[PDB]
C-alpha cells in the first residue's frame, strides 16, 4: 500500500527538508572514513512515504506512549540510514532493521545530525561503500537517507563520548 | 531486540566529548517510527 509522491523544489515542505538535511551536516571523528568526505549534498529528489496501514500503526503507539507520559509524546524527525530503505518504506521498521551492535543495544538507531545517518546508507561503518565503486566516499552513486517522525517519550539519558 | 530501560520508552544519547554533535536516539519499538520522506542524493567533493 505505499506510494511515493515527489515533492516540487518550489514546495515550501521541499524546501524545509533540505534546509534540515544540509544544515545538520558536521565533520566526524573518522575523518571521512565511513561516509565520505564532504560538507553538503546535492540533493537529487525528495518523496513523501505514504502508507495507511502503517501510519495508523504509528499513531496508535504513538498515543499508548502519550498516555504513558502526561499527554507528552516527546515526537521528533529524524534522520536514519540504512541499506535497507526500500524495505522500511513498504513494511514499516521492525526487529530486522535493528543495530544490534549499537552504543545504547539493540534497537533502532535515528540521528539528529544527517551526516551521522550518512555513514550508515552503506551497511554499519559503511559497509565496503557504494555498490557500483566499492567506495564509500563515492561522489557519484545516488544515496537515499529517511527523514523519519519519531516518538520518544519518556527517553533514558546516556551520556556518552 | 532489547527493551527501553524500566518506565522509560527510548534511549537519548548524548554527546560528551565532541562539542559539535547531536544527539542520537534509539527506540526498541518499530512501530514508534514513521518514514515520513525519501531524501535522494549525492555527497559533495569539497571545492
Ligand atoms: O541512522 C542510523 C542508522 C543505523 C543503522 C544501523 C544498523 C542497520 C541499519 C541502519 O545506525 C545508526 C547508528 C547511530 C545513529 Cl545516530 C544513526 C544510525
Ligand atoms: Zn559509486
Amino acid at each position: 500500500g505505499t506510494i511515493l509522491i515527489d515533492l516540487s523544489p518550489d514546495d515550501k515542505e521541499f524546501q524545509s527538508v533540505e534546509e534540515e538535511m544540509q544544515s545538520t551536516v558536521r565533520e566526524h571523528r573518522d575523518g571521512g572514513h565511513a561516509g565520505g568526505i564532504f560538507n553538503r549534498y546535492n540533493i537529487l529528489k525528495i518523496q513523501k512515504v505514504c502508507n495507511k496501514k502503517l501510519w495508523e500503526r504509528y499513531t496508535h503507539r504513538r498515543k499508548e506512549v502519550s498516555e504513558e507520559n502526561h499527554n507528552h509524546a516527546n515526537e521528533r524527525m529524524l534522520f536514519h540510514g540504512s541499506p535497507f530503505v526500500n524495505a522500511i518504506i513498504h513494511k514499516g521498521f521492525d526487529e530486522r532493521h535493528a543495530y544490534i551492535g549499537g552504543m545504547f543495544g539493540a534497537g533502532i538507531y535515528f540521528a539528529e545530525n544527517s551526516s551521522k545517518s550518512n555513514q550508515y546508507v552503506y551497511g554499519i561503518g559503511g559497509g565496503t561503500g557504494c555498490p557500483v565503486h566499492k567506495d564509500r566516499s563515492c561522489y557519484i552513486c545516488h544515496r537515499q537517507l529517511l527523514f523519519c517522525r519519531v516518538t520518544l517519550g519518556k527517553s533514558f539519558l546516556q551520556f556518552s563520548a | 531486540m532489547a527493551h527501553s530501560p524500566p518506565g522509560h520508552h527510548s534511549v537519548t544519547g548524548r554527546p560528551s566529548v565532541n562539542g559539535l554533535a547531536l544527539a542520537e536516539y534509539v527506540i526498541y519499538r518499530g512501530e514508534q517510527a514513521y518514514p515520513e520522506y525519501l531524501i535522494t542524493y549525492q555527497i559533495m567533493r569539497p571545492e
